């Protein structure tokens, strides 16, 4: 449901992008942390 | 295997992917670990689990 709202709403997506860029959120860290945390 | 263009492989002794040379990829296996090799010829991709 949340993803459907995201796809449907223009404002929701753009504010998500704005949040991410201003706050310097990596997101690739969150997704790939297991290998990174394990540091192999 | 993988030194040439004729193979796309994973080596879990070092955590490498081989095709026309070696590149780091994934993590080494332990004893008893199972590697699942998947090939999608509609998206033209190779996946290892």
């Amino acid at each position: 449901e949340i993803f459907i709202y995201w796809s449907k709403s223009h404002n929701f997506k753009r504010e998500e992008q704005n949040f991410v860029v201003q706050n310097e959120i990596n997101n690739m860290s969150f997704l790939t942390a297991d290998s990174k945390s394990k540091m192999a | 295997l993988g030194a040439d263009e004729l193979a796309y492989v994973f080596n879990g002794h070092r955590g490498q992917r081989w095709h026309l040379g070696s590149e780091p990829f994934g993590r080494p296996w332990q004893s008893g670990d199972v590697v699942g090799c998947m090939i999608d010829l509609t998206e033209n991709t190779i996946i290892f689990t």
